[PDB]
RNA sequence: CGCGACCUCAGAUCAGACGUGGCGACCCGCUGAAUUUAAGCAUAUUAGUCAGCGGAGGAGAAGAAACUAACCAGGAUUCCCUCAGUAACGGCGAGUGAACAGGGAAGAGCCCAGCGCCGAAUCCCCGCCCCGCGGCGGGGCGCGGGACAUGUGGCGUACGGAAGACCCGCUCCCCGGCGCCGCUCGUGGGGGGCCCAAGUCCUUCUGAUCGAGGCCCAGCCCGUGGACGGUGUGAGGCCGGUAGCGGCCCCCGGCGCGCCGGGCCCGGGUCUUCCCGGAGUCGGGUUGCUUGGGAAUGCAGCCCAAAGCGGGUGGUAAACUCCAUCUAAGGCUAAAUACCGGCACGAGACCGAUAGUCAACAAGUACCGUAAGGGAAAGUUGAAAAGAACUUUGAAGAGAGAGUUCAAGAGGGCGUGAAACCGUUAAGAGGUAAACGGGUGGGGUCCGCGCAGUCCGCCCGGAGGAUUCAACCCGGCGGCGGG
RNA sequence: CGGCGACGUCGGCUACCCACCCGACCCGUCUUGAAACACGGACCAAGGAGUCUAACACGUGCGCGAGUCGGGGGCUCGCACGAAAGCCGCCGUGGCGCAAUGAAGGUGAAGGCCGGCGCGCUCGCCGGCCGAGGUGGGAUCCCGAGGCCUCUCCAGUCCGCCGAGGGCGCACCACCGGCCCGUCUCGCCCGCCGCGCCGGGGAGGUGGAGCACGAGCGCACGUGUUAGGACCCGAAAGAUGG
RNA sequence: CGACCUGGGUAUAGGGGCGAAAGACUAAUCGAACCAUCUAGUAGCUGGUUCCCUCCGAAGUUUCCCUCAGGAUAGCUGGC
RNA sequence: CCCCGCGGACGCUACGCCGCGACGAGUAGGAGGGCCGCUGCGGUGAGCCUUGAAGCCUAGGGCGCGGGCCCGGGUGGAGCCGCCGCAGGUGCAGAUCUUGGUGGUAGUAGCAAAUAUUCAAACGAGAACUUUGAAGGCCGAAGUGGAGAAGGGUUCCAUGU
RNA sequence: CGACUCUUAGCGGUGGAUCACUCGGCUCGUGCGUCGAUGAAGAACGCAGCUAGCUGCGAGAAUUAAUGUGAAUUGCAGGACACAUUGAUCAUCGACACUUCGAACGCACUUGCGGCCCCGGGUUCCUCCCGGGGCUACGCCUGUCUGAGCGUCGCU
């Protein structure tokens, strides 16, 4: 019964809300289990990107946001096109491809194989072999230079 | 508890015109059990009154200012020796309340040197208080593995851990502290203020990055500074015997006026 | 203190874990010191009794320095028995009295290949760790 | 009027395989209420929930757009935060109720059919030989069988693909192994086993002690070990353990080098010429259910029934028009996520034997019911059985002595041992049932170091003792003040 | 000032028993009314009933403050404690607040004084200043004639108290103006890449949970209301499967 | 001597059966058996609701309600 | 310019202390205080304890308005409490309350359906009831007889207690 | 004087509260995440020198082997066991074994009855009896063999 003033409450537990309820607990132990396997990743895939493969410059949709920058899922095909980057070669060098995105305007364009070149240049190319080097990389580049990268590759930054 | 604790039985009321109360009873036969109440508080193997349950909110978050700022709180009283003494943490001997030691406390690596440094420290009244304050808990905690209950010693706070963590760690009441880590958990034992505090020249010197200066922020908190005090000057008898306060007072009544006897 | 999160320190498990042991492993939970005497010419501390070897009572009604042989070490009831500790009951025969081998003393070891064995094991490892903290 | 080939069927204890049933906490597909709320009640709600049925796995399902959007556009699925108690639904009442964008955890993509080209290039089985047995493979042989043109394999799948030319780059994959690995990697990878510090020191308490004092040296000894448990109390040093990028032994596994062996086969750019798609499906009507989906969100039944610059979507029915966006009716796929069943562990501001599981114990037991099913009560001698020898009365139960023990005023349902209730003893009382409030009195049990009654400051007198007082000197230390 | 004091007496009594005088019906509960011929209660022990979650509202305490809040994630020997604590800042995404109003398209909170001009036409181009108007109350604060002193006086030196009157006026209250959005009525102007069934402006009423120099956010506690078993016990029933 | 009595075997099962009919019988249960679950079903109705002292201290009336054993509302109360 | 005296009570946990004046009913209900009480956690008491913890008993001594608490004696035999905070499954006379135990009733109702027992002896500690013998009776062949089905499941038979 | 009754206390009973204890629960978290025709889950019946239950086990039956360990098990008895021409006990468990029902599988069950093929015995091969062993369920895939059809054809 209401009583005095107040507001018209509209709780939803006439459900049998008590058979499910989902308590969190394991908070602490899920976040400690998902830090180990991020560790045992990183050790995995021992020089590589502890993150992944480098994201493109991406726009966000709406008209509430298409004044902020963010990281796409991967560069699409144009873009590799005109970076001169084979679609099947990019996943195996660590860049991320998403064939179903389009380009609409040159400039989103334009920005993205620039990001595709620089990370180009930053790329240390391990030999297949060790013993011999066909067209990867120098010994004196990937000796001691040869780090794993932590955090988004090359982050996209406003 | 158990959800299904009292609640296993399929017993139902008898009705109301058998003499017995309508509480539910056990069905059947043959056992002590039928006919006995069941589901009911107030009966013997039956449900709790609203029985506790996994989700009671265990947990409390408390603001970052606030947290930041009993830090600050038990940093400032502990360097008070009418405070530390107030714990009871036998700093007679003691050369200096802010007690400071070298940066080689920090590479040291065995118990024996760890407490001749605590003896020549004069701190190890405090740790044969911890001795003679070990004795065993009352009551049920001891069926629950909190047996022996201790009274808590210095605190060491150092910068780096080179073995300092290892050469303490066996001495009861001890706990270590990184500096870049406070505890108010710690500093304030039993949310008491005031307890005996050890520093490494390097933990002392981090302190104004950690924390700042009413002149400059902390370099290590990227938003915090020390809080303000609203009252800057906290002698309040040097403030009531000030030329100036005494000067605008009028004078004292002491006289006692005790009741007349109406003759 | 300990730190290794497969260790329990919880007192009912501990307690169900020695009352419950079987009987290979509690012949190492019933076990006694040696003396000063074998504690140097072994540079061992322990050792788990045995029905054969010589020991001295230290503590309890039956205190002395009087060597006696051990002669039942009944892992059942965690007691061993030994020669002279007896008492009469009623009737007039004598029964062994029952005592914990860690309130015993060893004096003379039986020895066997196997003692020899873990009496130079028990002595390698604390030699290892001497060396080691050295 | 026989013999063959095929097609469609049948039998067999034919040769070799596979399925069934259980568990079912979590997951998938169906089916599916009512109690309840609406202060009645029928729509609604409960609730796509309980019950019912089926099917799995260590996860499952989902999943690489017939998507979101309308932007300067994003880009598989799943999970969290937020959107949001919002848009919307609703006797527009009670109530119900998402999604997109944004931020994160994780991140991974692909394969057919079709259209075509390639002498069916393809696959299964049975024999024989060889290397090995481990999840039975490899290699070779068989004018050895079968499958298969009513279509196997290679290329290839919307992100386009193919074939020819022209130019450029020869670039280097997988698997099974021998020797050794570095050995693995938060500090051997995992499993199993055996070990590794220091008081039973002196004096004492006690039934027993782990108790209490002490241990000159800077302080008994060890401490990377002062977790825990046992031991006749309450133990860092008595014992097991605990700590340690401690040691030793055995077994198993996944990352390279030198080499062995086998398969192993061309990639990109430009130009030209070709080739391109899933139908009783979409979609429409109607009906029933479902959804927040509202002139109909999804699902299904029946009827109608497609097209190819087509089709779907663009959250108000319809026509015309432009635009945007995807490419349905075939398939696979890890991770992040779930887990009241199971195996093995760790912990707790939880409960402490009427509590906590029904079950601390020969508990889903005893027992009850024809059955489905219902379902308890019940822990504690003592450090040690040392569990009362022996004498005596009695037919025995049971006693009196004696004995053990620190204790039987601990005697096998035996720690402690309340109340109700009962026996006996002692005191008091008693014809208005007891009991009670206030006020006294009598008696009684105890208490009071009760029984010649405090104490201590100064002064006076008496008789005695004395590191003997003030003032000075030396030294030490403080407090206060100083242009 | 008096008496009395150890194996008999002295003091005490809440407490034990007994006697007497006065008073006194058995508690709980529903009820206008219970001692009731109203119900429950033979006795004793142990157990036994406003809880937790979520959401609001107000009060109170704390931190920060036009902001505030990391709660989800991540980083920090992964782990006795520690499942804690600490940190992030281009992790503040986001929530709530900072703006309202309209069904919506949408629109969206600064005035006051002094001057020259069209006409100081109820007014349009500017100037200069100031920066939320005014009236009546209004704690506090400020000024203040005039007084209050000494052993006394002709004459000022320094400040302390009382003080009629006067002044600036916090918060808040009442009232009058003003501004923003909706909707009426009346009316005349202005703008221009789109000269329009275009856009803007004024005055006077009226509708708004508004403005008019912010007060919120987070945390904790209390009380109240609510949905949940919902303070505890209690139906006759209904449904599903056996 | 009959529409007779009776054993055993069978068949019919819950809104169902079976009834020479009484709502009879259907395992001491029948105007809808028993068992478990939904379920701690709902109750404006009855019963109960556990320590002390101090301070303040009512209402049975108004209006509306399928309202008349109940609520909302104003009043009366307390606290800040 | 106090000094032959060198000196001069208590106080003020300021959440304390002191003074003066008025007032004091209370159901439902609200509020405050609680050095009232129970359990557990963080601190603290160089706390208590086998020279005796908890619990329980007590014509023992007291304190408080009260909730309650302290102390003596006894029993008991291993743990417990004070203070500052924190947290509750936190206080019982009732609920035809739940479980357990115990009274009065009360040595009471009762041990009354189917005719019936008696004598002697034996065994035995013990005989109305057992056994043997002797009588007197009953079932009266549709039995109180002799055998089976269903059901029971060792009750069958010896010996012993 | 007693009896009876009441009150109080001492002691003794009855009863099992309280307190102390705890090899049990409850809650949370972690890592694994594994049944079955090669016969599961479950059930029944058996198995010990003395053994009813619980527990363990399957006619090899409170356990065999193997490995680790290294002198016990124990309530009583008995007997091993140079502990080196190897070993009590316990643990582990990879070898072996694992009765009858049960998806339960020759048919059927509140009972019981077949059939086929080998082996042994009475026979002294021929098939009757006794015993032993191996088979004998349903559905389904690939292949095989044997077939059916006034199904479609071909040759004659
Ligand atoms: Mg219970
Ligand atoms: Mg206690
Ligand atoms: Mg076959
Ligand atoms: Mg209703
Ligand atoms: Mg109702
Ligand atoms: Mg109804
Ligand atoms: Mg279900
Ligand atoms: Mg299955
Ligand atoms: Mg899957
Ligand atoms: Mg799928
Ligand atoms: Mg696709
Ligand atoms: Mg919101
Ligand atoms: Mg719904
Ligand atoms: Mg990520
Ligand atoms: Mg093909
Ligand atoms: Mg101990
Ligand atoms: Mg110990
Ligand atoms: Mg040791
Ligand atoms: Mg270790
Ligand atoms: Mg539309
Ligand atoms: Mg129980
Ligand atoms: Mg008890
Ligand atoms: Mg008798
Ligand atoms: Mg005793
Ligand atoms: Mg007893
Ligand atoms: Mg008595
Ligand atoms: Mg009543
Ligand atoms: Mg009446
Ligand atoms: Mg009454
Ligand atoms: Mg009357
Ligand atoms: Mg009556
Ligand atoms: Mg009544
Ligand atoms: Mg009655
Ligand atoms: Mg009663
Ligand atoms: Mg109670
Ligand atoms: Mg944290
Ligand atoms: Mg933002
Ligand atoms: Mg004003
Ligand atoms: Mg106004
Ligand atoms: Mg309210
Ligand atoms: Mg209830
Ligand atoms: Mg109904
Ligand atoms: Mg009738
Ligand atoms: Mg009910
Ligand atoms: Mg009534
Ligand atoms: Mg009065
Ligand atoms: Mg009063
Ligand atoms: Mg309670
Ligand atoms: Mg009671
Ligand atoms: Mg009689
Ligand atoms: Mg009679
Ligand atoms: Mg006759
Ligand atoms: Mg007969
Ligand atoms: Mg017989
Ligand atoms: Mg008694
Ligand atoms: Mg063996
Ligand atoms: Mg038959
Ligand atoms: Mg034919």
């Amino acid at each position: 019964a209401p009583s005095r003033n107040g507001m018209v409450l509209k709780p939803h537990f006439h459900k049998d809300w008590q058979r499910r309820v989902a308590t969190w607990f394991n908070q602490p132990a899920r976040k400690i289990r998902r830090r180990k396997a991020r560790q045992a990743k990183a050790r995995r895939i021992a020089p590589r990107p502890a993150s992944g493969p480098i994201r493109p410059i991406v726009r966000c949709p709406t008209v509430r946001y298409h004044t902020k920058v963010r990281a796409g899922r991967g560069f699409s095909l144009e873009e590799l096109r005109v970076a001169g980057i084979h679609k099947k070669v990019a996943r195996t060098i660590g860049i991320s491809v998403d064939p179903r995105r389009r380009n609409k305007s040159t400039e989103s364009l334009q920005a993205n194989v620039q990001r595709l070149k620089e990370y180009r240049s930053k790329l240390i190319l391990f030999p297949r072999k060790p013993s011999a080097p066909k067209k990867g990389d120098s010994s004196a580049e990937e000796l001691k230079l040869a780090t794993q990268l932590t955090g988004p590759v090359m982050p996209v930054r406003n | 508890v158990s959800e299904l604790a009292g609640h296993q039985t399929s017993a139902e009321s008898w009705g109301t015109g058998r003499a017995v109360a309508r509480i539910p009873r056990v069905r059947g036969g043959g056992t002590h059990r039928s006919g006995q109440g069941a589901f009911g508080n107030m009966c013997r193997g039956g449900r709790m009154f609203a029985p506790t349950k996994t989700w009671r909110r265990w947990h409390r978050r408390v603001n970052t200012t606030q947290k930041r700022y009993a830090i600050c709180s038990a940093l400032a009283a502990s360097a008070l020796p009418a405070l530390v003494m107030s714990k009871g943490h036998r700093i007679e001997e003691v050369p200096e309340l802010p007690l400071v030691v070298e940066d080689k406390v920090e590479g040291y690596k065995k118990t024996k040197e760890a407490v001749l440094l605590l003896k020549k420290l004069k701190a190890w009244n405090d740790i044969k208080k911890v001795y003679a304050s070990q004795r065993m808990r009352a009551g049920k905690g001891k069926m629950r593995n909190r047996r022996r209950i201790q009274r808590r010693g210095p605190c060491i706070i150092y910068n780096e851990d080179n073995g300092i963590i290892k050469a303490f760690r066996n001495i009861p009441g001890i706990t270590l502290l990184n500096v870049s880590k406070l505890n108010i958990l710690k500093l304030a034992p039993g949310g008491h203020v005031g307890r005996f505090c050890i520093w490494t020249e390097s933990a002392f010197r981090k302190l104004d990055e950690l924390y700042g200066t009413w002149r400059k922020a902390a370099s290590l908190k990227s938003n915090y500074n020390l809080p303000m005090h609203k009252m800057i000057n906290t002698d309040l008898s040097r403030i009531l015997k000030s030329p100036e306060i005494q000067r605008a007072l009028r004078a004292p009544r002491k006289k006692i006026h005790r009741r007349v006897l109406k003759k | 203190m300990k730190f290794n999160p497969f260790v329990t320190s919880d007192r009912s498990k501990n307690r169900k874990r020695h009352f419950n042991a079987p009987s290979h492993i509690r012949r190492k939970i019933m076990s006694s010191p040696l003396s000063k005497e074998l504690r140097q010419k072994y540079n061992v501390r322990s050792m788990p009794i045995r029905k054969d070897d010589e020991v001295q009572v230290v503590r309890g009604h039956y205190k002395g320095q009087q060597i006696g042989k051990v002669v039942q070490v009944y892992r059942k009831k965690y007691v061993i028995y030994i020669e002279r500790v007896q008492r009469e009951k009623a009737n007039g025969t004598t029964v062994h009295v029952g005592i914990h081998p860690s309130k015993v003393v060893i004096t003379r070891l039986k020895l066997d290949k196997d003692r020899k064995k873990i009496l130079e094991r028990k002595a390698k490892s604390r030699q290892v760790g001497k060396e080691k903290g050295k």
